[PDB]
DNA sequence: AGGTGAGGAGTC
DNA sequence: ATGGACTCCTCACCTGCAGGTTCAC
DNA sequence: GTGAACCTGCAGGTGAGGAGTCCATG
């Protein structure tokens, strides 16, 4: 039985985000315009999609 | 008349005023085409419609880019289009005459070259109709609408060049918010489009460059989505030293735009920025204010403070929370249900549109009659914040503006004030407060103010001495006896001088260009993951620094082959000295993660704090406290003293020093010009 | 009828 | 169907702790 | 010898942040 445990990395989702759209400038941009989340709701979503992504 | 002698500079603030435009005229000559379309000398009582018809005929026919007019009393409008281009017109109103392009004012064109062929520097000529309105929309934010439309309003930022008044039209760039938003919201379901909307330029949006630009189809007014409001874009933002975020603000798209005029003109076409000189600048550390305001307090606190309530359906406990608020300063008060005379007086009042004309408001009624008392007044609404908790900052407001009225009700200062010139009187315009008061020209009452022994005097002026001021003024009498807006002026009865203080326009704008280098230096360097093995040498180098008892801890949780990420050394902060020589060392071998960037040695920080002052050209500003923030949202502005001095005076410089006028920051406003302001409000009542 | 400044909307 | 100029409107600010230096008695 | 002021410039910010189901009643 293997365990490990998964801390937030902003790092790997910005390059990720840039290689899904490669036209356009920035990460937050991406984000807000794409995908559907305010201004509001970006932490707690960069949060949980990182460690999903990375497990 | 005076004109801008500005100096060539070499170090200082970078402002927002153009220094020099350079623009080649053989390559814009021989690659474009300018004409002239005059309408003078026919008719100036028959212009509103022949104008209305001439812009939109002149929209009408002829593949254009754009199109500039030109000055009141000048050649024409001012047209461009490509090469072998025709302006042809059946109508002969207006008559045509090709030119040159080195015939026009550098700045005029230049605006030409940066509206059109910017927007069109990917495709041009696939259709029939084209032109952009005005500037460059670049988009920063994008908002859905509620569950029953589709779409997005969009913001964005404006880049254009407007002139500058003041310093002998000299021009200046701009940096706007604004907003779009779809055409559907505004149109009944019936197909009946609302009268706002009916007609309106529409814009459409792009998936390439992100840019808002003109066309007939498209989806999108330049209109926000309720009502009349407001949206902003902060000025800039370095949180966590980030690049992405950077490039998101005021000064991160005025980097780009720069970038922009290189692509498509390449050297061709600069703007360069002007640096005003200066060698007084001091910074306001945060110890100085505090001692200050407790100084403020101590002499309030030998004195009656009475709280009163005159709501009509009585609710809240207003009264207990004030006075809560007043007492954690040792200020003791009371409450009393009718108010006291002879006594300062805080009263609680209601919306005061609410009460009918003739209702005889509290305020105004316990005014009237008691007519050697101070009074102050606030809505119970104001002292809740939007969590609930109590608001400090509105009990700290009231209390300093209870001491300034008592100030001027004794005739005596109560605290140390500096020195000013002396053998001066103070004149201030007041506008009546009749709605029938539209009147431009209509002569106002002023009142004046001085200094004799320790006592001031106030008075309204008489006759004579308004005659006096007008004929020393010269040119500079429109600024006091003229307009809409009339500022007050300090006068010299001895030798005729007269000192006004004239907002400009200026932003004060900090380094841009050598921020950036250094943040995307980082994000560089924030790519890789360190080696195991490079931070076991690390440990075996240096057994004394204490650093070393952190890295243990993460390398005992963490893979013994995979390498470590950056995010695993959060927990060790670029604060002490052990902890900076780790970091440095790892730049030395090619691993740049964490540096400084808000040190005042820097000097990046500089153009939005402390007080700046320049005697010999008269030019002053201030900012803000302390270190600088992560987020600024408002830029500085510029000044100017016109005088009619050989040597300004010395003691003039005294007259900004105060430090509660702006609540914790220094202020741009002499201290006299307010006292003399709050004894033209208890004059409105006293007949 | 907290305040001073810095700044986005609606029309002759 | 068009452009650029005054006047009135709304909105945000008003830090905080930790580490190295220094007198003041 | 020491402990009170005194003097920069790096961090961090309202709370925390969703599906699935049994039965009687006009
Ligand atoms: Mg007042």
């Amino acid at each position: 039985l293997t365990v490990k445990y998964l801390n937030s990395r902003d790092a790997f989702l910005d390059a990720l985000l840039e290689e899904y759209k490669p036209e356009a400038r920035s990460s937050h941009f991406i984000l807000n315009h794409y995908l559907g989340i305010a201004e509001s709701e970006q932490a707690f979503v960069r949060s949980w999609l990182s460690k999903l992504l990375a497990s | 008349m005076v004109t801008p002698q500005l100096e060539p500079s070499s170090q200082g603030p970078l402002s927002t005023l153009i220094e020099q435009i350079s623009i080649d005229t053989d390559w814009v000559d021989r690659s474009f085409a300018i004409y002239c379309v005059s309408y003078k000398g026919i008719d100036f009582s028959e212009r509103p419609k022949r104008l209305v018809t001439l812009a939109s005929e002149t929209y009408k026919s002829g593949s254009v880019y754009c199109l500039v007019k030109g000055a009141n009393k000048e050649a024409c409008y001012w047209v461009l289009l490509p090469k072998d281009s025709k302006l042809d017109l059946k109508d002969t109103s207006l008559a045509i005459k090709p030119s040159s392009a080195a015939e026009l004012p550098t700045w005029q064109l230049a605006r030409l070259l940066i509206k059109a062929i910017p927007k069109v520097l990917s495709g041009t000529m696939p259709e029939i109709k084209r032109f952009e309105s005005e500037g460059l929309y670049y988009l920063v934010k994008s908002k859905k609408l509620p569950k029953d439309h589709s779409g997005y309003e969009l913001t964005t930022v404006e880049i254009d060049l407007a002139p500058c008044a003041a310093l002998g039209f000299k021009q200046t760039l701009s940096m706007g918010t604004k907003t779009f938003s779809p055409l559907s919201w505004f149109t009944l379901e019936n197909g009946e489009v609302q009268k706002k909307a009916r007609f309106a330029t529409r814009y459409q949006l792009d998936d390439v460059g992100k840019l808002v630009s003109k066309s007939i189809k498209g989806d999108y007014i330049k209109k926000p989505l309720y009502s009349n409001a407001k949206n902003r874009i902060q000025a800039i933002d370095i949180t966590k030293e980030s690049y992405s975020g950077f490039q998101l603000s005021k000064v991160g798209i005025l980097e780009q735009f720069m970038q922009d005029l290189k692509q498509a003109y390449g050297d061709s076409v600069s703007v360069k920025l002007q640096r005003i000189p200066g060698e007084k600048h001091r910074f306001v550390s945060d110890t100085i204010v505090k001692n200050h305001y407790v100084g403020l307090f101590d002499a309030l606190k030998e004195h009656r403070l009475v709280i009163c309530d005159l709501t009509e359906n009585q609710d809240t406990d207003a009264a207990l929370t004030l006075l809560h608020g007043i007492e954690h300063l040792d200020i003791n008060a009371e409450i009393a249900e009718v108010p006291i005379r002879g006594a300062l007086n805080i009263l609680i009042v209601g919306n005061k549109d609410t009460y009918k004309s003739d209702e005889e408001d509290p305020y105004q009624v316990y005014r009237k009659k008691y007519q050697d008392t101070v009074f102050q007044s606030c809505y119970p609404e104001r002292l809740w914040n939007r969590q609930g908790q109590p608001n400090r900052h509105v009990v700290e407001v009231l209390l300093k503006e209870l001491l300034i009225k008592l100030e001027v009700h004794t005739r005596k200062h109560l605290i140390e004030y500096p020195s000013g010139p002396e053998r001066c009187v103070y004149y201030m315009p007041q506008r009546p407060k009749d709605e029938s008061s539209e009147v431009r020209d209509e002569p106002w009452p002023v009142y004046a103010s001085k200094l004799v022994g320790d006592e001031w005097q106030y008075t309204q002026a008489t006759q004579e001495e308004l005659e006096d001021i007008e004929l020393d003024l010269g040119n500079d009498k429109r600024h006091v006896f003229h307009g809409f807006e009339r500022s007050p002026v300090i006068y010299w009865p001895e030798t005729g001088d007269y000192a006004i203080f004239i907002d400009t326009g200026i932003q004060m704008l900090p380094e841009f260009e050598a921020v950036a280098e250094r943040l995307r230096e980082l994000k560089e360097g924030r790519s890789q993951d360190v080696p195991i093995a490079l931070l076991a040498q690390f440990i075996e180098e240096n057994p004394e620094s204490k650093v070393i008892n952190k890295l243990r801890a993460i390398l005992s949780e963490w893979d013994d082959v995979a390498p470590l990420p950056f995010d695993e050394f959060s927990t060790i902060a670029y604060k002490s000295s052990d902890e900076k020589q780790f970091y440095d060392w790892l730049r030395e071998q090619g691993f740049f993660l964490k540096t400084s960037i808000r040190g005042q040695s820097e000097g990046f920080f500089n153009a939005s704090l402390g007080f700046f002052y320049n005697r010999e050209q008269g030019m002053y500003f201030a900012g803000g406290k302390g270190s600088p923030q992560s987020k600024i949202e408002t830029f500085s502005h510029l000044y100017l003293i016109k005088h009619s001095f050989d040597a300004l005076p010395e003691e003039v410089e005294n007259l900004f020093d105060v430090y509660h006028l702006r609540h914790r920051l220094p202020t741009v406003t002499p201290y006299p010009f307010k006292h003399l302001r709050e004894y033209v409000e208890m004059q409105r009542f006293r007949s």
